[PDB]
């Protein structure tokens, strides 16, 4: 059972390493940092059981900032708009 | 000063990697010109694959791995 | 020295294992590790993390394994052997080796086949960096030294080791 | 031509490790009251061309009882990690610039003893079997004496790289301030690399001949050229980590000139000992490390930690 | 008890030199006032980039021109 | 890109030089009798290597003192901080947690 | 020696207090990683050729049990990259959590172990400490509680309370008979767990007491069933009314307190209109009773007092807190509709 | 991208027949003490390619036990083959 | 997405090495501060360095006339000053300390 | 006592090559200027810039003040 003593009295055991945006000693960010303060802002006063069916938008792109899962596919699909037609015209680019 | 040189180097860099994309093909089952892979709208620093395309010859290899393994 | 010099290490690494993940007469078990550990500390030295790579040599591969090898003279096997010579060991090997190979063959041998192996593109190291940056010791694990914020993380590890010896002063 | 800067290193050094073997018995000659190899030279300086050629003509037997797969990969090392370790070592300009490289030695100082355990085991029974086992055991207990007393000073200089370690020893020959430690930096490399007063690994007295016993002329030049590729390096190190020279952005050359007239004095120390002292009887050998060498090395670490902090001294690095 | 402390120094004068340095490095950091200088220097080294705040009304101090009178005295070190 | 050029250069002189020494006269036409006369001056030697303990512990005994002097390693980077007292008060703990771990075992090393 | 045995035996609960107190996936690794580090010497004390072929069959069976977990921690470090302790954000995490965590508790499979250790630890003293390791894991499952595939944690349950039931009917050694039917009571508390997860703890405390008061009773000399026959005509008959005032209450009959977990649990598992699940559990703990009957026909039937055996001496063990428990292991039913609203 | 499917196929090093068996236990215990580096490296990338900057110590703490503990369980493997001289997983004696 | 055209580009970048660029570099910023601190606030205060290009041509501009200033009055002591610091490795500032006055003789004085 | 003075002069010089070789390759390859060093990713960032503006492709050719007039 989760007692949460560090809430009652004053100490911090961990609570700092926890999330992707807290301090980072010299104030240097992460890559997807800016989407945390967006997504936590969403579900806080929530009780998290409606969160899943409420927010879900600010979460998904955040999952797609992290892994770049889609942008890598729409990218890999330029290799099929060009580089099947190389011989068929528009070498693209002119170098330089 | 040093930075105000870079930000111009990438915005120049996206345009050529777009304007020289949108003129490759305009396909009916293609993509709109410069859509967004996200819903949200603001400026998010681009991934290496954005700046350099499938170009992938050398000056890339001296960019990503440039700093590491040596002066 | 192409852009694939990372992908060529791991698939040696993945093949570093299957040597000792079957049954090689474990004086060659080590030689399945110090290659794997070596190439392992190889991969990590890209990406910019360095200090944290060069330690695995010092604390584990260099220091630990020798104990793993300083015994197997105490447990000493009877009359060792060159592995893969036998029919017991050799049979189990290849089907592993091909299983990534036949995977690696048509994983992408073409445009895409099919979906689950098709969402991984290759060749520019698309993600492998971002933009430029400033410098702190490097940027990343250059600052791995926290005797600031981390404390209750150390003092367990600091205390959990101190008991490591007491347990082992006995059963010995 | 970066490939011709390398091969200009590996080759010109194999002459030192060759012509050390001559100055081996001249210097150790006149301690005895006599002259050194003389008849063949005329001065003797021509001896080592004749010795390199007797071995590889002389037939290289293998024991019928050996495992040949290990009897190669092991010596095919005793000549790598000896010739790789030289790479990032400033004189003044190192061939590589490694950011944290000082740590990289311990990486290659730690990975050689795993070429002893192979060879002595690779072959056969109890003169190289349990005789190559218990020279493992002493070789790893003289690291903890080491990495600490290497780590001490590095509080007193700021970082892990070697380009800073010329800057800080400017006008202060880093041997004043920690002279208690420096001693232990010496008895270590002499205990770890299997040299005179703690001699046991290579046998003379305690056994017949340690670890060399099997190799005939064929492979045994490598070890006898490997074991002397460590000894002139740790001692070509100590003097970048203690007795510093003064870089000169103008006449780089006068840096090395005054640099080999130090590291080459320093070395002539493991020869100036070997005439002198006897051996330790392997009990006393480790039994004097935990009890005796170690407690200090911790204690000083509690000292060089505070001394910067307690003087507002803290050296300018990350 | 001082006869003890002289009758371990006729037998093992080794670790005694470690204890003698074991303490005497723990004790002193709470004594000499040179310390706490050490914490002031080490706080003032600008690893990062100072970002100018917004001034509407106060603006307690620190004008646009930096060399004008602005803020604390760090030059007690330059003379030091 | 020039490190691996400075490594595989080094081995390839070494992995060469084995064959030009070991192998070259190894196929020479001299006698080289197969007689079981080899394995010098302990002629036969038929046994297992027995377990001998005080050989063993000096393995374990090290491995643990080893770890924390990886934990102890990032002092000289951590000497540059904001609040430093959490260092000196904390840094000096590991050491004494190391040195304690001696004093106990120090009642019995045996013959080490 | 005697000091440290209280340093070790203290560090255990310090191993499991960092488990219940923490926010942070790393610590719930370190937390029950240092039990498998700090348990092992207790097994040893008399240095015999079982404990050492026991704790080594224990060791590597709690070694991977942990070391999978660290693989199912670092999955959702990829996805969402937020540690802490909450639903696992990805199905390959949980399914690699709960069915690789069932190794420490062992559930329906993953027990060829609990009888191989509990049997033949030469140390029967305790071996009461294998009631901690029931209490470390649950203090995860209560937190992760709203993520499970839900078709599993029942499928390890219902294949458990069955398989631990039949396990013992064939057993004689009575360290095993407690080993078995301690998989059983892991069938009730993790079968509930998605529905209203308190009224689990209720079954968790009532369990820690009852199995506790057994061992403290099994400590005088008692070992094998047919050494509990030589009991009543030798040691003391006031002992026998005890061992019959519990072993019956532990499978449970309504005037006792052993009936207290079921009676409440089914208030919960129906009202959710699953009435075809609980009968089969309710009805299977039945032939979980036929150990205890036929255990209890050993001691009240005056079976061949051992031999001429004359123990004229009195006792000097530590009964500590045994003179309480079977007034709280029995008589508490009349007391409490607290347990659902007390711990909650 | 691809480096996350290697190394993963590597972390099926578990393979359990070769995790407890067959004899020469030291082979089993071996593939355990190298089950790390599949846990380590895999977690030395995801931490690294995105700058967490904080959890970066975690990789260090994944060894410091992985060596400490796995070096314990070596100890028993002396007690087994002290009384025997061959480990040989084929010792079953305590039965059920 | 909206990106500006190819235009307001190809502007005049200061093209100099990285040795000279650190030669003065010092008198440079302390005395200017007209766009630049302000130009930070067009980034830190509001991100997306796309909406803010304008001062980028102001801050780039300040440099232009700066190096165009210095070429008129004294380039001779400067040209010799950034030679030593360009004699190389690390680009230390403690080797050229002697010549630091010769460059700064009349710069702090004349102009 | 003297006869050892020649014995040194072999080993000594043979270590005075490898220090003068690398020193005079770098000074020769980059034409009079010691080799740049990039320890920290900022430091690199100027070279890979300076390669672009120098004359063609290299980091060792500095433009100077008259470049921009
Ligand atoms: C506990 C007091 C510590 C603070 C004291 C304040 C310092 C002021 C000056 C102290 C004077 C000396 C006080 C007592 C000295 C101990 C005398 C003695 O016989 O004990 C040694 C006793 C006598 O043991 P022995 O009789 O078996 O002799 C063997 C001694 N050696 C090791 C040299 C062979 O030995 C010990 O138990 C010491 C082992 C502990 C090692 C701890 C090393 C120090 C680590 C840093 C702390
Ligand atoms: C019988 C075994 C099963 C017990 C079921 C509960 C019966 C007691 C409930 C009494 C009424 C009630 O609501 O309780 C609240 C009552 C509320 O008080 P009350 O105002 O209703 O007073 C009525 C009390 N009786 C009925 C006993 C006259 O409080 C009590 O619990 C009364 C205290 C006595 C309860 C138990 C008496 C012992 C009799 C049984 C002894 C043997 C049983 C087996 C033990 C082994
Ligand atoms: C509750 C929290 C968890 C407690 C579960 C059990 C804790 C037992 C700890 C010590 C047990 C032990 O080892 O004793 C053996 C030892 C015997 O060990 P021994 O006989 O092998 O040798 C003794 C050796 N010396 C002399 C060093 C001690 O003591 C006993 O004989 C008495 C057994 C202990 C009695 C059990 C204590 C509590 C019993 C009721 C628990 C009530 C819980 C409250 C429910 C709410
Ligand atoms: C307030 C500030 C702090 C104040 C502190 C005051 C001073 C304390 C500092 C003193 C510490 C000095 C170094 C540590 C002590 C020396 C090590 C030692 O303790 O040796 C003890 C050793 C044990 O011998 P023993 O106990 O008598 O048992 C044998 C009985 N048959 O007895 C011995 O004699 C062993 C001798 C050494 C063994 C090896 C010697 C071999 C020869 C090598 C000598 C060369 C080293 C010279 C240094 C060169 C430096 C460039
Ligand atoms: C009057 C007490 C009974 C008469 C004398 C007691 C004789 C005796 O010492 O025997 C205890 C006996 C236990 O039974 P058993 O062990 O089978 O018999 C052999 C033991 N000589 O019987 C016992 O005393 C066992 C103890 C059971 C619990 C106590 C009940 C004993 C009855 C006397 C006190 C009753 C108090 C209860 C009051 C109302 C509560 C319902």
């Amino acid at each position: 059972p989760f007692f949460d003593v560090q809430k009652r009295l004053g100490v911090d055991l961990d609570r700092w390493m926890t999330i992707q945006s807290a301090e980072q000693p010299h104030k240097i960010p992460s890559r997807c940092h800016a989407f945390e303060k967006e997504w936590i802002e969403c579900a806080h006063g929530i009780g998290s059981i409606r969160a899943e069916k409420e927010c879900k938008i600010e979460f998904e792109d955040f999952r797609e900032c992290l892994l770049r899962q889609k942008t890598m596919k729409r990218l890999h699909a330029i290799r099929r708009q060009r580089e099947k037609l190389i011989k068929e015209g528009k070498y693209t680019p002119p170098p330089h | 000063l040093l930075q105000a040189e870079k930000d111009r180097r990438v915005l120049q860099m996206l345009r050529e990697n777009l304007e020289e994309e949108a003129t490759v093909m305009k396909d009916v089952p293609g993509w709109k010109v410069g859509e967004s892979v996200f819903h949200t709208t603001r400026w998010v620093t681009p991934m290496m694959g954005e700046l350099y395309g499938l170009r992938a010859s050398e000056e890339v290899l001296s960019a990503t791995y440039g700093f590491i393994w040596y002066t | 020295m192409m852009l694939y010099i990372v992908f060529i290490l791991s698939v040696i690494f993945v093949m570093g294992f299957v040597g000792f993940s079957s049954k090689p007469s474990p004086i060659y078990g080590g030689l399945g590790l110090i290659v794997s550990g070596g190439v392992g500390c190889g991969i990590v030295l890209n990406f910019g993390g360095s200090f944290l790579g060069l330690m695995v040599f010092l604390i584990y591969l260099g220091g630990m394994m020798v104990v793993f090898g300083y015994t197997t003279a105490m447990a000493t096997e009877q009359y060792p052997e060159i592995w893969l010579s036998n029919k017991a060991v050799l049979g189990a090997f290849v089907t592993g080796l091909l299983m990534e190979f036949f995977m690696v063959y048509y994983v992408l041998k073409d445009k895409e086949v099919e979906v689950v192996f098709e969402f991984n593109g290759l060749g520019d190291w698309v993600i492998y960096d971002t933009g430029d940056s400033g410098f702190f010791s490097e940027e990343a694990m250059g600052i791995a030294a926290l005797y600031s914020y981390g404390t209750w993380l150390v003092i367990v590890t600091g205390w959990s080791l101190l008991i490591g010896v007491v347990v082992i002063m006995e059963i010995t | 031509m970066f490939m011709i800067n390398i091969l200009m290193l590996i080759i010109p050094i194999l002459l030192a490790v060759a012509f050390l073997t001559l100055v081996e018995r001249k210097v150790l000659g006149y301690m005895q009251l006599r002259k050194g190899p003389n008849v063949v030279g005329p001065y003797g300086l021509l001896q080592p061309i004749a010795d390199a050629i007797k071995l590889f003509i002389k037939e290289p037997l293998r024991p019928a009882t050996s495992s040949a797969s290990m009897f190669i990969l092991a010596p095919i090392m005793a000549l790598g990690l000896a010739l790789t370790m030289w790479i990032p070592l400033p004189m003044p300009y190192p061939l590589i610039n490694m950011n944290l490289g000082v740590l990289f030695m311990l990486a290659m100082s730690s990975l050689a003893v795993y070429s002893i355990l192979w060879s002595g085991w690779a072959s056969n029974s109890k003169y190289a079997l349990i005789g190559a086992l218990r020279a493992v055991a002493q070789t790893i207990s003289y690291e903890v004496t080491l990495a600490i007393i290497l780590l001490s000073v590095l509080l007193m200089s700021g970082s892990f790289t070697l380009s800073t370690l010329i800057t800080t020893q400017e006008q202060m020959w880093l041997i004043l301030p920690a002279w208690p430690l420096a001693m232990m930096w010496f008895i270590s490399t002499l205990a770890e690399t299997n040299r005179a007063p703690f001699d046991l690994t290579e046998g003379e007295s305690e056994l017949v001949s340690g670890f060399n016993v099997e190799y005939a002329a064929g492979p045994f030049a490598l070890f006898f050229m490997a074991e002397y590729a460590n000894i002139i390096m740790m001692n070509i190190f100590t003097a970048i980590l203690f007795l510093g020279t003064s870089h000169n952005p103008h006449m780089p050359e006068l840096y090395t000139i005054n640099f080999t007239i130090k590291s080459l004095l320093l070395t002539m120390s493991f020869l100036w000992i070997r005439a002198s002292y006897p051996r330790f009887r392997y009990d006393q050998l480790m039994h004097l490390l935990w009890k005796n060498f170690l407690p200090l090395t911790l204690a000083l670490c509690m000292w060089h930690v505070s001394l910067p902090i307690l003087t507002s001294g803290i050296p300018p690095q990350t | 008890v001082a006869a003890f402390l002289k009758n371990v120094w006729a037998k093992e004068p080794v670790l005694v030199a470690s204890f003698a340095i074991a303490g005497l490095a723990v004790i002193l950091p709470t004594l000499s006032p040179y310390t706490k200088y050490s914490l002031m220097i080490n706080r003032a080294t600008p690893y990062n980039y100072p970002v100018p705040l917004r001034d509407d009304g106060n603006m307690p101090d620190v004008p646009s021109h930096p060399q004008d009178p602005q803020g604390p005295s760090l030059e007690w070190l330059k003379r030091l | 890109m020039n490190l691996m050029l400075a490594l595989l250069t080094n081995f390839t002189l070494a992995t060469l030089l084995v064959i030009i020494a070991f192998w070259l006269p190894q196929l020479n036409v001299y006698s080289e009798k197969t007689s079981p006369y080899e394995c010098g001056f302990d002629p036969m030697g038929s046994a297992r290597l027995p377990f001998s303990m005080k050989f063993f512990l000096v393995a374990i005994t090290f491995l643990l003192f080893d770890l924390e002097i990886a934990l102890l390693l990032p002092l000289p980077w951590a000497s540059q901080t904001a609040n430093l007292n959490t260092m000196l008060t904390m840094a000096l703990f590991l050491i004494i947690l190391l040195a304690v771990s001696l004093a106990y075992e120090w009642t019995q090393k045996g013959l080490e | 020696n005697p000091i440290i045995f209280i340093i070790i035996l203290l560090t255990i609960m310090l191993g499991t207090i960092i488990v219940m107190i923490s926010s942070h996936w790393l610590l719930v690794w370190i937390g029950f990683e240092m039990n498998m580090l700090a348990i092992i010497p207790i097994m040893m004390k008399n240095h015999n050729p079982r404990a050492t072929e026991a704790s080594t069959k224990y060791f590597l069976t709690q070694s991977t049990a942990s070391m999978l977990l660290m693989m199912a921690v670092i999955i959702n470090l990829m996805f969402s990259g937020q540690w802490t302790v909450m639903k696992l954000f990805n199905p390959m995490a949980s399914m690699l959590m709960t069915m690789a965590l069932a190794m420490k508790l062992g559930m329906a499979p993953f027990h060829f172990w609990v009888p191989e250790v509990t049997q033949g630890i030469p140390l029967s003293s305790g071996l009461i400490l294998l009631t901690w390791q029931k209490l470390a894991p649950m203090s995860v499952l209560y937190q992760i509680f709203p993520s499970i595939n839900l078709n599993l944690i029942l499928t390890l349950s219902v294949l458990s309370i069955l398989i631990g039931g039949w396990g013992g009917l064939n057993q004689t050694q009575l360290r095993k008979i407690m080993a078995y039917s301690s998989i059983a009571h892991m069938g009730w508390m993790t079968a509930v767990l998605p529905y209203n997860p308190t009224m689990t703890l209720l079954n968790l405390i009532i369990y820690i007491i009852m199995t506790s008061t057994m061992f403290t009773m099994f400590m005088a000399n008692s070992t094998t069933t047919t050494l509990s026959l030589s009991h009543t005509w030798n040691k003391t008959p006031i002992m026998t009314v005890l061992i019959l005032a519990t072993l019956l209450s532990m499978g449970g009959l309504p005037p006792l307190s052993g009936f207290m977990p079921k009676w409440m649990i089914i208030q919960e598992m129906t009202k959710n209109n699953s009435i075809i699940l609980p009968t089969f559990m309710a009805i299977t703990a039945l032939l979980n009773l036929y150990f205890y009957m036929r255990l209890t026909y050993s001691t009240t039937l005056t079976m061949f007092p051992s031999t001429n055996n004359m123990k004229m001496k009195w006792q000097f063990p530590l009964m500590k807190k045994m003179t309480f428990l079977p007034t709280m292991v029995v008589l508490s039913t009349m007391m409490l509709p607290l347990t659902p609203m007390l711990s909650v | 991208s691809m480096v996350y499917m290697n190394i993963m196929m590597a972390f099926t090093v578990s393979l359990v027949g070769l995790l407890m068996y067959r004899s020469h236990l030291m082979s089993s215990l071996l593939c355990l003490e190298g089950m790390m580096l599949s846990l380590f490296v895999m977690a030395a990338l995801t931490i690294l390619n995105s700058h967490f900057t904080l959890a970066s110590m975690m990789p260090i703490i994944l060894l410091v036990f992985a060596a400490c503990e796995a070096a314990l369980g070596l100890s028993l493997l002396v007690m087994v083959s002290n009384t025997y001289g061959t480990d040989y997983v084929q010792n079953l004696n305590l039965l059920q | 997405v909206e990106l500006p055209s190819l235009e307001d580009l190809k502007v005049q970048e200061v093209k100099v090495s990285s040795s000279v660029l650190k030669a003065a570099a010092h008198h440079y910023g302390a005395q200017c501060d007209k766009p630049n601190k302000e130009f930070m606030l067009c980034r830190w205060e509001e991100k997306d360095p796309r909406r803010c290009l304008e001062e980028g041509k102001l801050v780039n501009q300040c440099a232009l006339e700066f190096f165009r200033q210095i070429k008129r009055h004294c380039a001779e002591p400067f040209t010799e000053y950034w030679t030593c610091i360009d004699y190389s490795g690390l680009q230390l500032f403690r080797r050229c300390r002697k010549q630091q006055a010769q460059f700064d003789e009349c710069v702090l004085d004349k102009l | 006592w003297f006869e050892v003075l020649p014995g040194i002069a072999v080993m000594g010089v043979c270590l005075f090559i490898p220090g003068m070789a690398t020193a005079r390759i770098h000074r020769f390859s980059n034409g009079g200027k010691e080799k740049r060093v990039a320890h920290y990713p900022y430091q690199w960032y100027l070279m890979e810039r300076d390669r672009r503006v120098s004359g063609v492709n290299r980091s060792y050719v500095s433009k100077g003040l008259e470049n921009i007039d």
